[PDB]
């Protein structure tokens, strides 16, 4: 796996310069164990990997600072790529360019909600799937 | 320290004090149960694999 | 006045043994009685009970004759017999009320000032206690309606001694329920529970129709009763309502969540040792 | 139990952190101090 | 296990071979600073006799680990740069001046935010005796790697706090858990029924 | 304790007769007590057996003695409580998991009441939580 | 006078003064001190009054109800949390005084609880008196 | 008259029915506890009256109209939920 | 039970009813006494002993 | 006591000197009783020159 | 069926039970019992009922038909009148309070410290003294900050007339002590018994040193205590028995002189 | 319950439990032991 290691350490950076490096040095392994599609689809996925970052730690990062610290051109460009980040459903922000700011989800405390509920529900659900199987399959011989 | 139930806010500039609800127990107890039976799932590992 | 009225089982069956014996020999509807129990602060305890000769006629409906020589007689030969326990009122087998109820009431009320009519259903009914306890009142009404002597309802309940329970425990233990909460039981009662909600309100509205429909009078303490209900209702879609639904939900599926895992476990266990067994089983008999 | 033969075949719990840094709080600390 | 053995054997120092005392000593310190939550490092090492003793004679280490204490934290940042500057000359902490560097950094934000919900970013910057600049570079990464529980919020810079209740952390670790022995038991099962 | 008697006429056991005839396999499927055979539950006296008779309304007037209320049906029980027993039962099955893991590693090493105390708590448990958690979901609907 | 001491209702001082007032003429001298001690009852009564018909009171409200100063208004409510007295809350930010204890979830939930146990009793004893009423009426 | 899903009363409300502008509701509300007429409470940072009761009165046949309607859909309610859970627990129904 | 196993000074239990003999129930006596022979072993060992 | 393989007894101290006479006779007769049924044993007296 | 079978069990465990003490265990399932009524019983106890805690002469309830055991009653004497003093009223005696402390109250509390160092904790102390300096106030000052029991008895209390009677009563305070797990006993006055080797040629002085003899029994013997302590106070301190005054398993020494100027002016500011 | 206490007799001693115990109790009620 070393190279998916340098692949790793390229994507984290968001070293275009190194990711290239990287492709050019190890590609034939990529096309041998076949991933060399998946790993063009990175470069895509690679700015996401950056915008993920930024709004797994932020609140109301302001676009004209998203724009830099995510290596874009210009406000608009950081609207467009954030926009198709929620849309992938990847950062789970809201956005706002009357003043341009991409303030996120305030987290609701998720005790007081289904979501416990829900959990709780499919690992009940499993564990009483093992006893059955288990208390069947306990064949006796004769 | 923990000397009171407080936090402090320096926005506004305010302190907020509130009663924190005790540890509930149930889920300790609950946690110290699951480690347990992690244990036991282990041994039962062993047995099984081992004797079969 | 009395605010509750215990019967007990003795007295049940009695009164359904009276109504078989008569209606065997005959056919009367009604079988009337006497009922025999000890008061302590406001709770009657009716620990007995005795058929009195009656015979009324179903047309006039003011033509009876309860036989208080008979009454009296028969309450000698009980007084001999135990003495704590003093005539505390009258039964009769009839589903629903009479207009001769008031004069027996008055006759009755000569053995006992206090009177309890407890109209004993013998039919088996699936919702509710067989027993219906009133008691007679003459006031002036607070609401100036014309005043006469009509009954009120006394709360009443079924108990019994531990001599008596040792006797319905052994008669009922073939088709008892246990006395313990199987699941399966509990998720019963609880649709029982709904059954019987559904019951109730449904008497409710077909009264409330009457009422409306001008069928009945209205009865003020009906109607305080029931917009006190209605000012009971709770809210549920108030938020620090869900809030702390969804809180003791979570939590308490957490418990079964652990509760689940221990069982998959031992479950787990148990198959373990049944297939080491089988396979010590199998090596031995190939050896 | 089959090994799936159609596939070809420090101590220290490491976790990232190897980044390029201006030495790790160093020359950013002097130079932070120098600009405030 | 470096901080529990050096801090039972800090009172019977008698290995001179390798090291001087004074040495042991500043081992004992960074070591249990790193490794040591508070109320055991005030337990065991601001009130510790021998530990305390030394720091007499040391002065550069003393004032480090009571910066920490006090919570005064601009000093702490001077004397942790003294110390990454020591340690990679040092030659058993040499490959490992960068984690403790950043573990001793997180230890500090850690330690101002467990008594907060918004702190302004310029008084935290002040309190540290750094810029707002470095203050939200670093708390970005530090925040992305998942140490620290702090949300900042750049356009009005303030950096909120959102640490997670009792009961809430505990349903998070029931679910981590459970989920461990679910996988453990959910193998166990499908290997040996069938 | 009911037992129902007769006597046995004196020239009955003494005239070379049995004290009763026997043509049916009924009358043995009831064994006697030692403290009526010693004063003689088969010198003096017989013992039929008594075999209650009961109808079918009887039986349910009777049934009413107990028979649970709609309210006792659909009432929650008492939240605190409830979160006490739920406590003290969680860490008494906890008690009894650490001996279960000591019992099988000892057991499978050298070659129960723990397993057996944890699958009654586990019982108890879980119906207790789920009728009150049913409980409350249907008075909520129901109640509005 | 006794009778607005034990009346649970809200008594305004400014208003006492002037209906009651003349009724001093102890309160004479040193019964100015005891004036003070007098308007503290007043001010202790409203007190009540309002933590046990109230949730959330304004200060701005709250310093007309009891004809103090916004802030001898907390003051005395201070004096009289620390003593154990009256249970207050001041959020003094947004002026929310709060005379709620804080809702457990069991107490929330016990309370609903209560009210269905009520409610169901109280349908079952409406059944009741519903089948006397028609078993009568319909006898006519 | 008004159900419990939103018995709350605004001060706005209260001064729109019987006259009297927003400064002396809290009065009327006042001596209605007082007298033991309605129970409750007054949230006035908000300006709510929470009232949690009523002193049961003599209605008219209008007025118990309403009431069977409500009862009517209470009771379509909780058939539902009876046909529901049975429908769907039939097999643990001892 | 056979007769021989009835010794003198022996305890035996009689029926309730019928007072028969039906058992040679565990003979002792005097419990001040009998609370005296050792159940738990010391723990101290040869080795413990010196000189 | 430990290391043997026989009942091993305590009866040290003033335990045999009780006030009621005719007392301390039978105890020791029925400690020697008690020593002859769980042979082999080992009787220990601790201060006989108290007892 | 089941269910039905379980309850009718957990009704033989019935209310109106007769008490009586358990004697012995005969067999498995089986068991001789004494009633209150003062006749022994023969009989079969009810399945699981704690056979652990069914110790011989043990308080049981049982079915008044079949006086089958079907219950264990959880059944005193001193450690019950709740001490009043305190270390705050007690002045001066730093040197006495912590000796007594680290005799007493510390392996009840912090055990873990005397393992490290590999000890077996002074069970029995001796404190000596002028006739009044304070010994019995710090004994009830230890009371006070005790958390076992304080069993306290004079020893005229076991100098008491009939023969044997002082053992006895030795004899059930060291088990009381025992029955309660950290329990502590307190001698106010041990110079009555504790006494020199005297050859006692009468029927008294011998008494006296089998008081004495069974005294050093209990504190020492076959039967090693588990986590009980002892305390003494003598007044004289020369004329006990080398035995109880054995430096070893039995006593530790501690000293409680005439206040002197530092304690007085302490004594003073308590008081006053 | 029932105050002046009157232990009289003190002389006319082999009884040792007797000790001045001297315990506490509500105040007021005194004794005059002779
Ligand atoms: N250090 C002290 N502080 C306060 N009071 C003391 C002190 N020492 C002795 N006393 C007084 O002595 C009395 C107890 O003496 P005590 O300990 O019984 O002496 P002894 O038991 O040796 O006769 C108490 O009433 C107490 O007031
Ligand atoms: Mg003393």
């Amino acid at each position: 796996l070393m190279p998916y290691f340098l692949l790793t350490q390229a994507v984290r950076t968001g070293n275009l310069a190194k990711f290239n490096q990287v492709l050019d040095q190890f590609g034939e392994k990529f096309q041998a164990d076949g991933t060399y599609t998946l790993i063009i689809r990175l470069r895509h996925n690679v700015i996401k990997t950056g915008v993920r970052m930024i709004s797994l730690s932020y609140s109301r990062i302001s676009l004209a600072d998203i724009a830099q610290k995510l290596q874009l051109d210009s406000p608009e460009d950081a609207e467009f790529i954030v926009a198709k980040a929620i849309r992938d459903g990847v950062i789970e922000a809201s956005i706002n360019h009357e003043k341009g700011y991409v303030q996120s989800k305030e987290m609701i405390d998720i005790y007081s909600t289904r979501e416990p509920q829900l959990a709780f529900h499919q690992r009940i659900s499993f564990c009483l799937d093992i006893h059955n199987m288990s208390v069947k399959a306990m064949r006796f011989p004769p | 320290d923990k000397k009171f139930h407080g936090i402090l806010d320096q926005g506004e500039g305010v302190l907020i004090i509130f009663d924190e609800p005790p540890v509930d127990k149930t889920y300790e107890a609950a946690l110290e149960t699951i480690q347990n039976m992690s244990k036991v799932v282990d041994s039962l590992y062993n047995k099984a694999k081992k004797l079969t | 006045a009395v605010q509750k009225v215990v019967v007990h089982p003795l007295v049940l069956l009695s009164v359904v043994d009276h109504f078989n014996r008569i209606g065997k020999v005959g056919n009367q509807k009604r079988v009337v009685g006497v009922l025999l129990g000890s008061w302590q602060k406001k709770v009657l305890d009716v620990s007995n009970s005795f058929a009195v000769p009656f015979d009324e006629d179903d047309k006039d409906d003011s033509v009876w004759f309860l036989d208080h020589d008979y009454l009296e007689n028969m309450y000698g030969m009980f007084k001999k017999v135990n003495a704590r326990e003093r005539i505390v009122g009258w039964y009769h087998t009839g589903p629903k009320l009479h207009k001769n109820d008031i004069a027996i009431n008055e006759l009755m009320k000569r053995y006992c000032p206090n009177s309890v009519l407890v109209i004993i259903d013998v039919k088996p009914k699936d919702l509710g206690l067989p027993t219906e306890a009133y008691i007679s009142v003459e006031e002036v009404h607070d609401d100036g309606t014309p005043t006469s002597k009509t009954f009120e309802h006394v709360t009443s309940e079924i108990g019994a001694e531990e001599a008596e329970e040792v006797g319905v425990e052994h008669l009922l233990r073939d088709i008892k329920d246990t006395t313990v909460g199987t699941l399966s039981q509990r998720i019963t009662n609880q649709v029982h529970g709904l059954k019987g909600l559904n019951s109730k309100l449904l008497d409710i509205r077909s009264y409330l129709e009457k009422v409306a429909t001008g069928k009945l009078p209205i009865n003020h303490q009906i109607i305080y009763q029931l917009q006190d209900v209605f000012n009971l209702l709770p809210d549920v879609s108030l938020q620090e309502f869900v809030k702390a639904f969804y809180l003791k939900t979570n939590d308490q599926m957490v418990v079964v969540y652990l509760a689940s895992l221990i069982r998959s476990v031992v479950a787990l266990h148990n198959l373990i040792n049944n297939k080491i067994a089988n396979r010590d089983a199998e090596k031995k008999e190939g050896q | 139990d089959d090994e799936f033969e159609e596939f070809p075949a420090h101590v220290w719990e490491d976790n990232w952190d190897d980044d390029n840094v201006e030495d790790d709080f160093s020359n950013q600390l002097r130079a932070e101090l120098e600009k405030h | 296990q470096a901080a529990e053995l050096f801090l039972d054997t800090v009172s019977t120092f008698t290995s001179y071979e390798l090291m001087d005392y004074k040495t042991f000593v500043t081992y004992t310190v960074y070591v249990s600073m790193i490794a040591l939550e508070r109320p055991d490092l005030r337990e065991k090492v601001i009130k510790g006799a021998e530990i305390l003793e030394v720091l007499h004679s040391l002065p550069a280490v003393r004032q480090y680990l009571f910066s920490l204490y006090e919570c005064r934290y601009s000093v702490f940042f001077q004397s942790l740069a003294v110390v990454e500057q020591e340690m990679k000359k040092d030659w058993l902490f040499a490959p490992h001046y960068r984690y403790y560097v950043r573990e001793m950094r997180i230890h500090a934000y850690s330690q101002l935010l467990e008594s907060y919900r918004s702190l302004t970013l310029g008084y935290m910057a002040e309190a540290f005796g750094v810029g707002v600049e470095f203050i939200d570079q670093e708390l970005s990464r530090f925040i992305a790697a998942g140490r620290l529980h702090c949300k900042i919020d750049k356009v009005n810079e303030i950096v909120e706090t959102n640490r997670p209740d009792s009961k809430n952390w505990q349903y998070q670790e029931t679910i981590k858990k459970g989920d461990l022995l679910l996988n453990r038991v959910q193998k166990l099962s499908r290997v040996i029924n069938m | 304790v009911i037992d129902a008697f007769r006597l046995i006429n004196a020239n009955m056991m003494v005239l070379g007769h049995e004290p009763r005839q026997t043509t049916s396999n009924l009358g043995h499927l009831n064994k006697p007590s030692i403290q009526a055979l010693i004063h003689g539950l088969n010198r003096h006296y017989y013992s039929i057996t008594i075999n209650y008779r009961k109808n079918e309304l009887e039986q349910k007037m009777l049934l009413n003695l107990h028979k649970k209320s709609w309210m006792e049906g659909l009432t929650l029980q008492d939240y605190s409580e409830h979160c006490k027993h739920n406590e003290s039962v969680v860490k008494e099955m906890l008690e009894l998991a650490k001996n279960y893991n000591k019992a099988v590693e000892e057991e499978d090493k050298m070659t129960q009441d723990p397993k057996r105390h944890l699958e009654e708590h586990v019982d108890v448990l879980m119906t207790s939580n789920i009728v009150q958690c049913l409980a409350a979901m249907l008075d909520t609907v129901v109640f509005k | 006078l006794l009778k607005l001491f034990t009346t649970m209702e809200l008594m305004r001082w400014s208003t006492l003064v002037e209906d009651y007032g003349m009724e001093l003429r102890g309160s004479t001298e040193e019964g100015e001190k005891r004036w003070k001690d007098l308007k503290n009852r007043v001010v202790e009564h409203n007190i009540r009054i309002m933590a046990k018909y109230y949730t959330r009171i304004t200060m701005k409200r709250m310093a007309q109800l009891l004809d103090l100063s916004v802030d001898e208004s907390e003051a005395f409510l201070s004096n009289l949390v620390v003593n154990k007295t009256i249970f207050a809350k001041v959020d003094r930010l947004a002026g929310i005084i709060n005379f709620q204890r804080p809702k457990d979830p069991n107490n929330l939930l016990n309370d609903w609880s209560q009210k269905l146990n009520s409610l169901m009793s109280l349908v079952n004893k409406t059944t009741h008196l519903i089948a006397k009423e028609e078993m009568i009426h319909n006898l006519q | 008259t008004r159900p419990a899903n939103h018995r709350q009363l605004t001060f706005e409300e209260i001064a729109k029915s019987a006259k009297i502008t927003v400064n002396e509701v809290e009065l009327l509300v006042m001596k209605a506890l007082s007298v033991g007429l309605v129970k409750g409470s007054i949230d006035e940072v908000d300006k709510r009256v929470h009232m949690t009761w009523v002193q049961p009165r003599v209605l008219d046949l209008q007025q118990i109209k309403g009431m069977k309607d409500r009862l009517e859909f209470w009771c379509t309610d909780v058939k539902s939920m009876e046909m529901l859970v049975e429908h769907q627990a039939h097999d643990i129904l001892t | 039970i056979d007769i021989n196993d009835v010794t003198p000074n022996c305890r035996v239990a009689l029926r309730n009813d019928s007072y028969t003999l039906h058992k040679i129930l565990p003979n002792k006596v005097d419990p001040l006494v009998s609370l005296m022979m050792v159940e738990k072993v010391p723990d101290s060992t040869y080795e413990m002993i010196g000189g | 006591a430990h290391h043997t393989d026989c009942t091993f007894i305590r009866v040290s101290g003033s335990e045999l000197v009780q006030k009621f006479i005719g007392e301390g006779a039978r105890m020791v007769r029925e400690l020697f009783v008690m020593a002859r049924e769980h042979a082999p044993s080992i009787i220990f007296m601790d201060e006989i020159d108290s007892i | 069926e089941f269910l039905h079978a379980q309850e009718e069990v957990k009704r033989i465990q019935s209310i109106p039970l007769v008490i009586g003490q358990f004697l012995e265990a005969v067999d498995q399932n089986t068991a001789i019992v004494g009633s209150t009524t003062g006749s022994n019983y023969y009989v079969r106890i009810l399945s699981t009922i704690d056979r652990e805690l069914l110790k011989p002469n043990a308080s049981v309830a049982l079915h008044k038909h079949s006086n089958a055991l079907v219950d264990v009653l959880p059944p005193m004497l001193t450690s019950d009148q709740k001490p009043d003093v305190m270390y705050a009223d007690i002045g001066g005696m730093d040197i006495q309070k912590q000796e007594v402390r680290e005799a007493v109250e510390l392996p009840l509390t912090h055990f873990e410290l005397y393992k490290q160092i590999g000890i077996d904790p002074p069970r029995g102390v001796l404190m000596y003294g002028p006739p009044g300096c304070g010994k019995t106030m710090l004994a009830k000052a230890v009371a006070h900050h005790t958390t076992a029991a304080f069993i306290r008895v004079v020893g005229s209390e076991f100098v008491q007339k009939y023969l044997g009677e002082g053992p006895r009563m030795v004899r059930d305070v060291f088990r009381l002590a025992k029955e309660n797990a950290p329990a502590i006993i307190f001698i106010d006055e041990i110079d009555a018994i504790a006494t020199k080797r005297f050859d006692a040629q009468t029927g008294a002085d011998r008494e006296v040193q089998r008081i004495l003899l069974e005294l050093l029994n209990q504190m020492d013997g076959f039967d090693q205590n588990v986590n009980v302590k002892v305390i003494m106070a003598t007044n004289r301190a020369d004329t006990l028995d080398p035995a109880l005054l054995r430096p070893g398993r039995l006593d530790r020494k501690i000293e409680f002189p005439l206040p002197d100027r530092r304690q007085k002016r302490l004594i003073f500011s308590t008081i006053t | 319950d029932h105050c002046i206490i009157f232990m009289d007799e003190i002389d006319a001693l082999m009884e040792l439990l007797n000790q001045m115990d001297g315990f506490d109790t509500l105040h007021r009620v005194k004794m005059i032991m002779a």
